């Protein structure tokens, strides 16, 4: 059969990722700018939300060292790929969960929804990969919203999970944080309510 | 805004490693014990930032001089240069390249090391870039020292330095650690060989690069990186 | 009624697949966690159902002629015929031999089977029968076509038909699947890589057989059946 | 050593064995004999009882697609192979689970005691031959019945598993379906109540 | 109008098949008994058609939608792309590639085809592209089924595709046919054997082409064409 | 010695070449626009003519599955390479025998006279390729007028053919189809009075 | 593919084929029985006929040294193959081309309509196999009759020769032979008239 070049192979993000991808999480220095947690500022578009969360390994323990990278679509269902600190709005964002604080957060708007390739609306999501010590190749997801039952109900996404009790470990569960709507995000590595991993 | 006009080549999640690796012993309790999940390719995954107008420091791709605390950092100065293509070959243009590493001692600039080995007062560690036009990147360092570490009683990872990789689209961002022509730790190193098969783990040996030095200065080593393969769409929804 | 008269060779766990192969997926949360527990063979597993007066049907084994609904189906006419013979070589006569596949174009006549490739409305995809006296067994049909499958997310079977084997007890009785020489997905398929040694898998693809084609009408495919050997007991209770 | 021909190896009988092996279920016309779940006609001699099961992944979730075949001794203890239609009993029957509730039924007597090779009784059982989708290689399992203690406590058989707590496993529970004797036989394939597999 | 401008390398007869191979036998009378007469290259035969000004239907590519009847054609649903080049690696870009073949069960829709092989009512069996700016061309359509023919008397083609491919002059014009890789009719056939060396028969084979299959969808084939290699003329009438 | 990739072989065109060059033919439906036999439109400039002829096997048979692709000057001695159905003229075109008489007919205009690469005019001529089941490299000739007998003795193509009984294979005669002005060429493929092939 | 054992290739019969084969024709002391060229007994059902001819080489000159086979149905058009020479009628025969005697003859009945697998009647035809020095694999052909016209022009065997002046060389002549019923079947091995071979 015809046979490319073969893809780079994976490797873990190991425990010191942050002091390489998340320079003010490892408490080291930061250059004029970097990429981090606010996708957007006042100023944007769209309902603005915060997200947090903790990641569990399949002892039910912290993971302490975790890196996420996110992307997701405007409030007017857009994805926007030209980064800029400029920006209102940026539809990429990095996060981490560190010694200090074991809870990531991010900064951002609810995104508007997308459809998939066959013409069939998504509902609103996140896009998540998550690297750490341990991890070899990253892990894919998505955070979903628990306030978009109706969509979620029709994503053709969630739709392909098998099993129903799988897509609830999607669903973000929404709360109140000083004030202002947030939702958590939890994601259980292995185990007991282990979260849904893609591959595309 | 971004659009979905193009398709990746599935990943062989048998050349990368597989999650559960148990001689890396961090990844008993982080792998996922269900199966992933298939997906099909849309527009959220087949695109991904583009980082052009990233403002980037003068010195942020030369870790000699990115953390000058009076003087030069001790240890074997090198370039580590390569190009970014796709797996039909073709350049990946205007790409994220960011890399971390200790220093030639094999200690990291970060609390969580308590390593014996020094510090080194004007070492760093973290370089970033995008590549040209043509898909060349090109870094200068010190080559890193081997790091012991807390898996089996007496393992030391081979030198390496860290690769993040952003290019077109999320489907292809890639972290990978890159290791040095010779290195006799190598064969012996659990985290390595959570790639199963011997010719991927080829793919991550950097190479001796002698027409890349600078004779009386800096040695030279390539490393070439191979994102996966970018098609347009054909025969969809029809 | 039946008798315990005879012993079967114990199997080769390790020629067969083994339970937990997790490139195909489904293995995964479908295999025991805990051992097997091995039981000396009794009347209960030395005898099983023999098929001799169940009542066949003309057109049975002839998938060609079994779905008709005003024409003959669309594909390549093949035989597939071969002989089932236990580990000694002895040819099981009288056995029931069933089988069941795809349509040329890789769809199931199955209600769960969405795959967007038509239906064939002259194909049913079911066929049985007995082995002759000698051994030997034939089906008339049409070569299957790969067939794509949610497991990683672009994986095809191989063309393939399924055959379930009774014997002569429900120790020997057997599912397997038939793959053709030569097809380039086998290499490739996680469910044919369940099976851990390639010599094993080269007994699932059956050969080109011009010998038994009949000319200006259809092609002919050989696949030979070995089911567990078969003894007669010695020197038991003394 | 002595190495006698390899046997043909294995493979899953796949999501659509119900095309081959259970013709109605996959939505397809029956052919005038069919091998099915209906081992006694109304006067085979002996207890006509109903079985009936479902069989769970290691995740807790029904497998719908499931496929069996079960034999057994008839009332007086004889195993009858000459299959037929027209028999009063046939040792040999088979069924598959319902798409939608996951349960597969069989309709037959209680089985009489038979003697293992070494001339001791083994307790009234059905030997069950499991086939699905996952499943490379089938899995065999004996059902025993919850109203023959004494006759299992002494079972040869289930005196070779070497915990107590995994015999229950194989015990089938007496129950009333339409206000008839049945006996329900749940299947655990992995993890916890785990059911006891045997080679032979 | 057309000038002449190139030259074309020889083209090499022992690599073609010969004019006479009797195996096949339709050969033994339609092959020349005398020589061919060299001529060297004029303005006559380094010109050609070309057919960027032909007027393509919208399906004119694809064998799934250009004869629709009611429904899909059944059969194994495949992609056949590759690269047209000459002999010196030069894409040879808007150029006609017309391809022909039999349905998936070996039936011609040819009014001189009367095997007992059942017609596709919603399949024809023609294509036409022209390649892109690249070199490159793409069809959709069923993977054909080998057909039985009056050679000797069990002969039977492997599954084939016709090509033809105009290139920049009518020295380049070729008429080719496609074979699917493993497929073990390929060394019995006396027009694939017409070709004596079997390194040519080998570049008749369309490779398996997992890279450009549509997941769920279609598989794909990848066959690339090389014709006669083109040069400046040099150093003539001097 | 140098060597470049293989040029990929030559395989028949078959007896059902129609299906995929010759559509009407086949027997099947045309598309909008195909390569055919009228390469003149009424007004194209020039003498308008009919060429027609039957191609022979070594056995002196009608072979009736034949196939023609033509390539000629116009009236002016140009090689008009745009192809399109909308021009006055084509150089190009294609043509097919006739199952029941194996007869082939193209529409054209007498071709004005080319030089070669030398200089030296050649005479007019039609370039043509032959392809059908049994041939399994299309074969090379050309068509020449015998009411240019002049050009034609001084032809340095035909005088490359060492004999002169060889060189009159080449020579069309000129006829009259329907009153209208003709030429016939006859191929033989093989044996008594076989048509003179060329390679270049 | 499936390989079966090859079978033991052929080889010429040779020029002294008639010592082993044809005795009497060799000049040579005969046994008690011999397998020679009267198939019939006067007392055999049917028309009785002489056939005769001569064998040609590819230059037109006579082959003396020739060996045939014959095989066919008896006038009801049923294969008659339990061989003796008690027999009225055997539809197995032999005979020779020799140097005192170059046209070989055959005495027998005209054979009975044999229909083909497909149900589709043959004409009346004796089966030949052809054998001599220079022939590396024996001939096969067929003879049939010029008085059964009607019968040879439906002849499904005929039918599968592409032309019909090829068919003509399968057709023997009748004649009158010292006022008996002949037919004259003369074979042309190859060349001018070369007369049909088989394969099956
Ligand atoms: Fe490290
Ligand atoms: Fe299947
Ligand atoms: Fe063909
Ligand atoms: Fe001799």
């Amino acid at each position: 059969p015809i046979e490319l070049l073969p893809e780079t192979p994976s490797q873990t993000a190991g425990p010191y990722v942050h002091i390489g991808l998340a320079l003010e999480a490892a408490g080291n220095p930061t250059r004029d700018q970097e990429i981090w947690n606010r996708l957007a500022k006042p100023d944007a578009p769209g309902e603005h939300i915060l997200l947090l969360g903790q990641v569990y390994d399949g002892n039910g323990h912290l993971v302490r060292d975790s890196f996420l990278e996110v992307w997701q679509a405007d409030a007017n269902g857009e994805y926007q790929d030209a980064y800029n600190l400029e920006n209102a709005f940026n539809s990429f964002g990095r996060t981490a969960t560190t010694f200090d604080a074991g809870e990531w957060t991010l900064h951002t708007v609810k995104p508007g929804v997308v459809n998939n390739a066959a013409g069939v609306p998504m509902a609103p999501h996140i896009n998540i990969s998550l690297f750490a010590r341990g991890i070899n190749i990253h892990l894919h997801t998505r955070l979903y919203f628990d306030d978009e039952a109706q969509a979620n109900a029709k994503c053709p996404v969630l739709n392909l999970i098998e099993q129903p009790q799988r897509r609830e470990t999607l669903i973000a569960k929404r709360c109140e944080v000083d004030g202002k709507t947030a939702y958590r995000f939890d994601i259980r590595i292995q185990g007991e309510g282990e979260t849904v991993f893609f591959d595309f | 805004p971004a659009q979905d006009n193009s398709r990746f080549v599935i990943r062989d999640r048998n050349w990368h490693p597989k999650a559960l690796t148990p001689d890396y012993k961090t990844s008993i309790a982080r792998s996922p014990r269900q199966a992933l999940v298939s997906i099909p390719q849309s527009i959220s995954e087949t695109t991904g930032p583009n980082f052009s107008h990233l403002g980037f420091g003068a010195h942020d791709h030369d870790l000699l001089l990115n953390f000058n605390n009076g003087g030069l950092p001790i240890g074997e100065r090198i370039i580590v240069a390569g190009r970014v293509v796709d797996q039909y070959g073709k350049p990946v243009p205007n790409t994220l390249v960011e890399m971390w590493q200790a220093n030639a001692g094999g200690r990291y600039r970060h609390k969580n090391d308590r390593y014996l080995a020094p510090l080194d007062p004007n070492f760093g560690g973290v370089g970033r870039c995008l590549t040209d036009s043509d898909g060349y990147y090109s870094f200068r360092t010190i080559k890193p020292g081997p790091a012991p570490w807390r898996n089996g009683p007496n393992d030391w990872r081979p030198a390496h330095i860290y690769f993040g990789i952003s290019g077109p689209s999320i489907a292809t961002k890639l972290i990978t650690q890159l290791y040095f022509e010779g290195d006799p730790l190598i064969p012996m190193c659990p985290i390595v060989k959570s790639i199963a098969n011997p010719e991927a783990v080829q793919q991550l040996i950097a190479k001796l690069d002698m027409n890349n030095a600078n004779p009386m200065d800096c040695l030279a080593y390539r490393f070439d990186i191979v994102l996966r393969g970018q098609r347009k769409t054909h025969f969809e929804n029809c």
